[PDB]
């Protein structure tokens, strides 16, 4: 599989052989024929490649990637820069600002800096036509992620999830509540934030899950 | 034009914003119940349906904390509007999957 990390490849390659993947690919392969097609190739599976599998020890379940020119990269929640973050990533921002001290808004909305340390950030939806929201959903991507969800429920402990929304939510209704932090609010658009997200303070939490877990906590401030 | 254009081209109106900046747009799925006034979310209506929301921003929306917004139902037009400096949500128009509530698209032009 081209542009996918090696160190994930080796445990999820039991998919690319199953016939909704050979599926998947080929519709993507068609639909690049006609459309222009977000993330890029090479950036389909950023996600793959800023940290191994095994260095991955907090998890935000994204849905589709953003459908603009210079927008997607491969990482949930993330713009390339000098695309203005969007107004979910503005939100998220917000609430480091207040739960993190000395959090000071970045100037951008590259979260590459999260993902180095194991912060994963991984979209439901890997790929959609530009300026098409939704136009991939359901041809095979949520049953890919499914399973790297569960890959990941089974292979690993303490692992912090943050479900932001009721569709992350359901995406991780299976997590293992014994071996696994969960942690759960609104998402953080503009139209949900005032249901939980604001005052939510997930990403202290998920530091001290972190510590109490024995591993590392997350430097929310390595973006600047 | 399509709906899009004309709603920028209002709320640029509206808010003195720049008339050629480039938008973006956000898109989320999420219940009705979390993202509607109350008064417009109801058992056999919206409650518990699934929207298809579009945010709009760019860094004069961003500055003004203006962020008008699209949503949708299956691919049935629900509501457009914008949510404000305060948070308050306005809205020209919105659709409870049975009829209209609230019907302003005229100021669209
Ligand atoms: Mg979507
Ligand atoms: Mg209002």
């Amino acid at each position: 599989m081209e542009f996918f990390g090696e160190s994930w490849k080796k445990h999820l390659s039991g998919e690319f052989g199953k016939p909704y993947f050979i599926k998947l690919m080929g519709f993507v392969a068609e639909e690049r024929k006609h459309y222009t097609v977000y993330p890029p190739p090479h950036q389909v599976f950023t996600w793959t490649q800023m940290c191994d599998i095994k260095d991955v020890k907090v998890v935000i379940l994204g849905q589709d990637p953003y459908h603009g020119p210079n927008q997607a990269h491969g990482l949930c929640f993330s713009v390339q820069r000098p695309v203005p973050p969007p107004p979910s990533l503005e939100n998220i921002y917000k609430e480091l600002s207040t739960d993190i001290e000395d959090f000071v808004h970045p100037g951008h909305g590259d979260l590459s800096g999260w993902a180095k340390q194991g912060v994963l950030l991984l979209n439901a939806v890997l790929t959609v036509r530009a300026h098409q929201a939704n136009s991939h959903k359901e041809r095979g991507w949520e049953q890919f992620t499914d399973a790297v969800v569960s890959w990941l429920n089974q292979n690993s402990n303490g692992l912090v999830f943050l479900l932001w929304g009721s569709y992350a939510q359901k995406k991780g209704s299976a997590i293992d509540r014994k071996r696994h932090h969960v942690l759960q609010t609104a998402h953080p658009s503009p139209l949900s934030v005032y249901r939980g997200f604001f005052g939510c303070r997930h990403f202290s939490k998920t530091n001290e899950l972190l510590q109490k877990s024995g591993k590392k906590p997350i430097d929310w401030k390595e973006l600047l | 034009m399509t709906l899009e254009l004309q709603l920028k081209h209002y709320i640029t109106n509206l808010f003195n914003l720049p008339k050629d900046e480039k938008w973006e747009c956000e898109s989320i799925e999420e219940i009705a119940d979390d993202i509607l006034p109350d008064q417009y979310v109801r058992l056999g209506a919206l409650s518990n349906k699934i929207l298809q929301t579009y945010t709009y921003y760019s860094d004069t929306l961003h500055e003004s904390n203006i962020y008008p917004f699209i949503l949708y139902y299956q691919k049935q037009l629900i509501a457009i509007g914008y949510i404000d400096e305060n948070h308050d949500m306005d809205f020209l128009y919105l659709h409870n999957t049975i009829m209209p509530l609230l019907d302003q698209r005229y100021l669209l032009t």
